[PDB]
């Protein structure tokens, strides 16, 4: 039961923005925690990259499982978690955070905001609360129509690729992971 | 001049814990290649840091070295067993070899039993699965061993709970780490009947966070296992705690359907009822 | 459900060819640092590789005097055999030595009554059996004890009806077995104690329902197997598992098809060998316990293995040593 990544995106036509994000990196090994954030916010990017507008999804990975949420407008949440993580608790989180963040910030601060633009300081709170989902507010104003059992759901994240589109290429070539980072991943391209 | 800048690494090893005595963990710095007049052994806070660019030289040295020393090709110095085999347990806590060489130091008077529960722990911070490391630090235990235990046990019972505890989050379902943990309440704390119930009480928020963990849950069953077998006032509760143990595994199979770990602990609580 | 899903493209068919040649290339290429991370279990890492090409009638293909040689170095005065030249001996590698002459019919190059000599003085007076001089109890030394023994023809040498006694104490409510008595059940842990009570004759002490019920319990949708509740499925697992089920007679109730494509799915199309899991790295360890796993299955192209002792069935009826399983 644990919530690693909570970042609210915005899908442009010609690009994919970060707004405002919040992570929650102390599980892991003390000098891979850089790199591991940063793989979670090119990862929470990329599913919105291959999402379509007003539709739900949950990629998974081992041990690892992401949650989009993308409005019929073009803004986005996306948040990160494990397996044990209920997927309807990581949905109610994304529906309450993108009505707060429609509130405070404008329309037109979407397609060209950037994190050191944006404000919004209550991501980090809410991560932090939502960690323990017996420790969330029962909004059943919010669940009691999210579901229609077409979320789609992915085995991997080489589902929403295409068929000679390869992860290799988008890891290295990415402008989001360090060059530490993508040497990180060089290292578990030998299948760790 | 490999034969320099590595016996350079085991000094700084070395040097790092001595101003340093609260170093909570080790890692591994991604540096495909070194920099000038740098030690790779970085350190902030209380982290310990390695770069992996001399981790394929400093290895085969310390490795080769031991070898030497156990086929009687090489002397080494007491201060040197101590300074080679902590290095090179620090890069693979599972080379039994290494851990005994500590036992017969220790044995012999050499070596504090104390800082091999001290490097044991370091090594779970980045191996928590290692058996090695947990067969070890069973007979550091057992040696600091030659009615309810003294206030010294009680201290290292309390320590060996935090460090199992920390190496069962570190990995999921951790069986090495939960099975030395009931081996710990077995050997030291002789199933004593205070210590099961605060382990009973102190687990309960963890297990509820990790519900996907079957050594967790099991190490819940040895604790209302040993309770029945201890009661052979506060013994009189051992239906109450079994009943407070199935609604716990219902409050959370009905908060997280489809955890087969929620089920198999349940079924074996149903088991523990029926056989009073 | 914590599991894998099997992919279209994933390998559907026994690539032995591919195999071979990974095990026979392996260490070929000289990595010193991979060398000594894993020294430790050297011994043990040689019978992996030795009988998984034994299996695969491809045993010739490796260096037959220079690891006879190795295994005469790792000997020690106490009679024990260590993993590697230099390190301490221990009873899994003593084992694994003992499996391995036996596999080469070279038994001789070591001293066998030093051997026996070294395993009953690790047994204790609750008939448990500690892996070295140290004195770590685990039913792994029960099983590598009566194991080794068996394959020198002095199980006689230990108190036997003792060592029934502690390994019978260490099987759980649920059936399964522990490493010591109190401990969480592992299927790993319960082939080493099936595996024992084989060889002692004892598989009556079992309930093949019941502890039937709990191996078959590890097999997931995705038809692979693990080794204890909410665990992914991995192929090392597939014979601790199919192994046990063989041995207290219950392997009918597995979902053959089902599991023999998940393993088939850990194949490496490229370089060969098998992986825990589909695309992960692969390793002699989980390349014998995938094929070992095939030939419990029935694959016709790999010789019948012994569930007890990991070995083909050709080469323990040479040696007599062949226990009586569950009808
Ligand atoms: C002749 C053969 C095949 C073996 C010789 C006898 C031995 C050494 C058997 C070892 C099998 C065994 C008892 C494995 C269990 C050891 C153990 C407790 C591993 C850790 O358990 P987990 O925490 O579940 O880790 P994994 O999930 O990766 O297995």
């Amino acid at each position: 039961m644990k919530l690693y990544s909570l970042s609210v995106l915005y899908k442009g036509e010609a690009k994919v923005v970060l707004l405002k994000a919040a992570y929650d990196v102390s599980s892991f090994s003390f000098f891979q925690r850089s790199s591991v954030q940063e793989f979670m916010t090119f990862t929470s990017q990329l599913i919105v990259e291959r999402s379509s507008k007003g539709t739900r999804a949950s990629v998974k990975e081992q041990d690892y499982l992401c949650h989009v949420y993308v409005r019929n407008d073009s803004l986005a949440g996306v948040v990160i978690a494990d397996n044990e993580y209920p997927s309807r608790v990581a949905f109610t989180l994304l529906e309450k955070v993108l009505d707060e963040f429609s509130k405070q910030v404008d329309r037109i601060d979407w397609p060209v905001g950037s994190p050191a633009t944006i404000h919004y300081p209550a991501l980090d709170g809410h991560l932090s609360r939502y960690q323990n989902p017996r420790e969330a507010d029962p909004m059943t104003k919010v669940q009691a129509e999210l579901d229609e059992t077409k979320i789609i759901l992915h085995n991997t994240m080489e589902s929403l690729l295409e068929r000679g589109e390869k992860l290799d290429d988008l890891v290295s070539k990415s402008e989001v992971l360090g060059t530490q980072s993508k040497a990180f991943y060089k290292t578990a391209r030998k299948q760790n | 001049e490999v034969a320099v800048l590595v016996q350079r690494v085991v000094k700084d090893i070395t040097n790092a814990f001595r101003r340093n005595p609260h170093i909570d963990e080790i890692g591994l710095i991604p540096c495909p290649e070194a920099r000038y007049n740098r030690s790779p052994i970085v350190l902030v806070e209380n982290k310990l840091g390695v770069e992996s660019w001399c981790v394929k030289f400093l290895l085969p040295y310390v490795h080769n070295k031991l070898l030497l020393y156990r086929t009687r090709k090489q002397w080494l110095n007491r201060d040197e067993l101590i300074d080679v085999t902590c290095t090179l347990l620090l890069l693979n806590p599972d080379f039994t070899t290494a851990w005994n060489v500590r036992k017969e130091l220790i044995l012999s008077g050499t070596l504090n039993p104390i800082k091999d529960l001290h490097l044991g722990k370091l090594a779970l911070t980045k191996f928590p699965k290692s058996p090695e490391t947990w067969i070890h630090r069973r007979w550091v235990l057992q040696q600091l061993i030659q009615t309810i235990p003294t206030e010294r046990a009680q201290r290292l019972i309390q320590e060996e709970m935090e460090v199992c505890g920390e190496a069962a989050g570190r990995y999921p379902s951790n069986y090495n780490a939960w099975s030395h943990r009931i081996w710990v309440l077995q050997h030291l704390a002789k199933l004593d009947v205070k210590i099961l119930l605060d382990e009973l009480s102190s687990t309960k928020h963890w297990a509820s966070m990790h519900v996907s963990d079957h050594s967790g849950f099991h190490y819940r069953q040895f604790l209302l296992k040993s309770l029945i077998s201890q009661t052979v006032e506060p013994r009189i509760n051992l239906p109450h705690l079994l009943e407070e143990e199935v609604e716990f595994s219902t409050d959370l199979i009905d908060s997280y359907p489809g955890h087969e770990t929620l089920w198999c602990h349940r079924r074996h609580i149903f088991y523990l009822q029926h056989h009073l | 459900q914590k599991d894998v899903i099997i992919k279209s493209d994933a390998p559907d068919t026994l690539l032995l060819e591919k195999h071979a040649d990974y095990i026979a290339s392996y260490g070929s290429k000289k990595d010193d640092y991979e060398y000594c991370m894993s020294e430790y279990l050297r011994m043990s890492g040689i019978y992996w590789g030795l009988t998984v090409m034994d299996l695969m009638g491809q045993l010739h293909r490796m260096n037959r005097e220079e690891i006879l040689a190795f295994i005469k170095s790792c000997q020690h005065e106490c009679g024990g055999i260590s993993a590697s030249i230099g390190h301490d001996p221990h009873l899994l590698y003593t084992l694994s030595a003992v499996q391995i002459l036996t596999l080469y019919d070279s038994i001789n190059v070591i001293d066998v009554n030093k051997v026996v000599e070294y395993v009953k003085g690790l047994q204790k007076e609750d008939g448990s059996f500690a892996g070295d001089i140290w004195g770590e109890i685990d039913t792994r030394f029960s099983f590598c004890a009566v194991a080794t023994l068996a394959l020198l023809g002095k199980l006689d040498a230990i108190n036997v009806e003792k060592a029934i006694e502690f390994v019978l104490s260490c099987m759980n409510f649920d059936g399964g077995f522990g490493c010591r008595p109190g401990s969480e059940s592992h299927a790993g842990q319960i082939y080493c104690c099936t595996g024992f009570l084989a060889i002692t004759s004892q598989l009556h002490q079992v309930n093949s329902d019941l502890l039937g019920w709990w191996l078959c319990e590890r097999q997931l949708p995705s038809g692979g197997l693990n080794g204890r509740p909410e665990k992914l499925p991995d192929v090392c697992y597939s014979w601790w598992v199919l192994a046990s089920l063989k041995i207290i007679g219950r392997l009918h109730w597995i979902d053959r098809e089902k599991l023999r494509n998940f393993i088939l799915a850990c194949q490496d199309e490229e370089t060969g060998g098998f992986a825990d899991r589909p695309g992960d790295m692969v390793d002699p360890f989980h390349t014998l316990f995938g094929i070992a796993g095939l030939s419990l299955l029935g694959e016709e192209q790999i010789k019948p293995v012994n569930p007890v002792f990991c070995m083909p069935e050709e080469v323990l009826q040479r040696v007599n040593v062949q226990p009586e399983l569950v009808s």
